């Protein structure tokens, strides 16, 4: 992660070596040190009272490599998610050496995709890319315009309450055009 | 399809072509004049 | 076994694999549906209904037997432009048995070729034929002399590659695969020079290795050997070889026969390493004459190695090659062929090897007169291995120490291709495929990276292309 007038170089030097390079217009990032200069926001609001709360599923806090913390309390998780490095070929390389092969992106400019490829290189497959909404319904009638894209950009909807009631009945169709290349094994 | 299965029986045409070449198969010791050898098959078809 | 490896890599078969129908393209001109007119023919309405309708007009072109190598040139220029001609002068035609390459089809296919030629028009030309060349050994061949047209064809191929288009091959008797398939076919992009078409879909010719897992079974050459054109270096090696193994009897027969330059020497060669071997001065062209040659061998021992050798060539170019020039420079083979077939129906043969060459195989500038005989005898063998009698059509390459098999051509495909097998690794060849009653093996020296800078150079094609090492 680099200021601006700085990706424009990290980009030029990375395509001269033909390897993966890309750059955002994003003003904040993470995991890269700027928090390093604010430190009268994250400190500063809580007030948590002395009392026990009931939990959730647990989390594994990747902020250290292959952390195997789950997550952490400290008043600096906010600097240190913002500042310190998620140490990625760690996290990424024990996430593919054991059942974890499925990258469930949720926004359109992930910062894993170099983790991707390098997975590619070893072992690990089925590295997905979940885009985020592409608009939606106008209303029931509007309801298709954007709800169409909204649907093609990764986010599935619910399709027995858009037919909920249309007087729509079922009907044969042609099923999945299963793209085939010759796979044989011969004796 | 099953549709297409309808086709091939409504109008009553027989799937019954030859062997397949696809597979690798070698199909030249598939068959001999003698029907006793070893490595030959007899039919000279099927719908495959 | 580390020896049989070469042997591996010398016999070879020809496989049909299912290519595709290619990219249909609306054509625009005209393209002549070229036959004849004795008959009325539904072929050609079939072929024509998705002609017009690929965007181009149907114009019918009679040609009868040597009717000219001109005639076709200035119809096709009254015509005007054409975008390709449709050769239905091959459809359900009964085989002359006055001569296999006496066939009126190969003829009038050699003469529109040749008139294309001299016409100015180039245009590719698309031989339609009725199961001419086997898909497969499931299905049968209904005539191995339309399979001498599939042969001049591949040999075509390498000479005009634009008046040249392929040949497609459909079912005898059905129509549906022509109204199916033609129209993507002649305009098909894919660059296939040889369509089969069937009721399971569309098939090309392929190059594929044969293995050769030393099969157990061993040939033996028990009985007596009837070697035509014995005294000729091919059958002079394969007798040489067959004596010896221990053939019991030899039967070199041969036009000169005694008279032969070389004859004297090979048949002491084969008493020395054999014995009871004989030679003789007889003609094969002649049925009765091989009637009488069959009925002269002694009772003592049963005939059932019938090797045929003999093979006459003076030239293959295109320009002059018409089909009764073909017959007379082949009838040696194919006619010998034919006789010695129908005269062996009743002999329980162990070995019917016709000695064919590459010619058919894939295309040879210089033997497009001899390749038709080579495809009539792989067509026969076809035949022949499909009943119950075993047949070898072995496609040999250059043969060391031949007649007939060495010529110009010969040093020409030696310096762009193919050279002479060593014998003493042919032999064995010869002996595997006898092993696994082969139909039709291939067996050459090919080598592909060098041979393929000429052959799929000016005619790309996918007939080398199920080979792996082809793509080198």
């Amino acid at each position: 992660a680099g200021d601006s007038d700085e990706l424009d170089r990290l980009v030029a030097s990375c395509t001269t070596e033909c390897i993966r390079a890309k750059r955002l217009a994003v003003d904040y990032a993470s995991h890269s040190s700027h928090v390093e200069t604010i430190r009268d926001a994250l400190h500063a609001e809580l007030g948590e009272d002395f009392h026990p709360l009931p939990g959730f599923v647990p989390f594994f806090s990747t902020v250290t490599g292959r952390w195997t913390q789950p997550d952490e309390l400290d008043a600096g998780y906010w600097y240190r998610n913002l500042r310190r490095t998620v140490r990625f070929a760690d996290a990424v390389r024990a996430l593919a050496e054991q059942g974890y092969r499925t990258f469930l992106e949720v926004s359109a400019h992930p910062i894993l995709t170099a983790a991707i490829e390098e997975i590619g290189d070893g072992s690990g497959a089925d590295l997905s890319a979940i885009h985020s909404l592409r608009r939606g319904d106008g209303s029931l009638a509007d309801f298709g315009e954007a709800l169409s894209r909204a649907f093609a950009a990764g986010v599935a909807v619910d399709w027995e309450s858009v037919h909920l009631g249309t007087g729509a009945r079922r009907v044969p169709l042609p099923t999945y055009p299963f793209q085939r290349e010759r796979v044989w094994l011969e004796p | 399809t099953p549709e297409e299965f309808w086709e091939l029986l409504s109008e009553g045409r027989d799937a019954v072509a030859g062997l397949p070449t696809d597979r690798g198969w070698d199909l030249d010791s598939l068959f001999h004049p003698d029907p006793t050898r070893s490595g030959t098959a007899h039919q000279r078809g099927g719908g495959f | 076994s580390t020896e049989v490896d070469e042997v591996s890599a010398l016999r070879y078969r020809i496989e049909w694999r299912p290519t595709g129908a290619g990219e249909p393209a609306r054509l625009d001109g005209t393209w002549l549906v070229a036959k004849y007119a004795g008959t009325a023919d539904e072929t050609s309405t079939a072929a024509r209904e998705a002609l017009e309708s690929a965007g181009a007009r149907v114009r019918e072109l009679v040609v009868d037997a040597r009717c000219g190598r001109d005639e076709l040139a200035e119809r096709l220029r009254s015509v005007g432009e054409v975008a390709g001609v449709l050769s239905l002068l091959a459809v359900d035609e009964a085989e002359p048995e006055e001569a296999p390459l006496a066939l009126a089809s190969l003829a009038d296919t050699l003469s529109l070729v040749q008139a294309m030629v001299s016409a100015e028009l180039g245009c590719p030309l698309w031989t339609v034929t009725e199961s001419a060349v086997a898909t497969g050994p499931f299905e049968r061949v209904r005539n191995a002399a339309h399979g001498a047209l599939w042969g001049v064809g591949r040999v075509i191929a390498l000479e005009n590659p634009a008046v040249w288009g392929g040949l497609v091959d459909v079912p005898a008797g059905s129509v549906a695969e022509l109204a199916r398939h033609l129209a993507a076919v002649v305009s098909g992009g894919a660059g296939e020079d040889q369509l089969a078409l069937r009721a399971d879909g569309v098939y090309g010719r392929r190059w594929v290795r044969a293995a050769a897992p030393a099969t157990d079974d061993e040939w033996k050459p028990t009985g007596t050997v009837l070697v035509t054109g014995g005294t000729g270096g091919v059958g002079g090696q394969i007798a040489r070889w067959l004596a010896r193994r221990g053939a019991p009897h030899l039967l070199l027969v041969s036009r000169s026969g005694p008279d032969a330059d070389g004859a004297g020497e090979l048949v002491a060669e084969l008493e020395a390493l054999g014995a009871r071997t004989t030679v003789a001065a007889c003609d094969v062209t002649d049925r009765e004459s091989v009637r009488e040659l069959l009925g002269g061998i002694g009772d003592d021992v049963p005939l059932s190695a019938v090797f045929h050798a003999a093979a006459t060539l003076d030239d293959g170019t295109v320009d002059t090659l018409t089909g009764e020039r073909i017959e007379r420079a082949s009838r040696a083979k194919v006619l010998g062929a034919r006789n010695l077939h129908e005269l062996t129906r009743e002999l329980d043969l162990t070995a019917f090897v016709l000695f064919s060459s590459f010619a058919s195989a894939f295309g040879a500038p210089g033997l497009g007169g001899y390749a038709p005989g080579n495809a009539y005898l792989d067509g026969l063998a076809q035949q022949r291995r499909s009943d119950g009698l075993p047949a070898t059509a072995v496609a040999w390459g250059t043969w060391a120490g031949s007649g007939m098999a060495e010529g110009p051509v010969a040093d020409r495909f030696r310096r762009h291709g193919v050279i002479e097998m060593p014998p003493e690794t042919a032999c064995r060849a010869l002996q595997n495929a006898l092993d696994r009653a082969e139909v039709c093996p291939i067996v050459i020296d090919v080598r592909w990276d060098r041979f393929l800078l000429a052959y799929t150079a000016q005619r790309p094609t996918r007939l080398f292309d199920e080979i792996d090492d082809a793509r080198r």
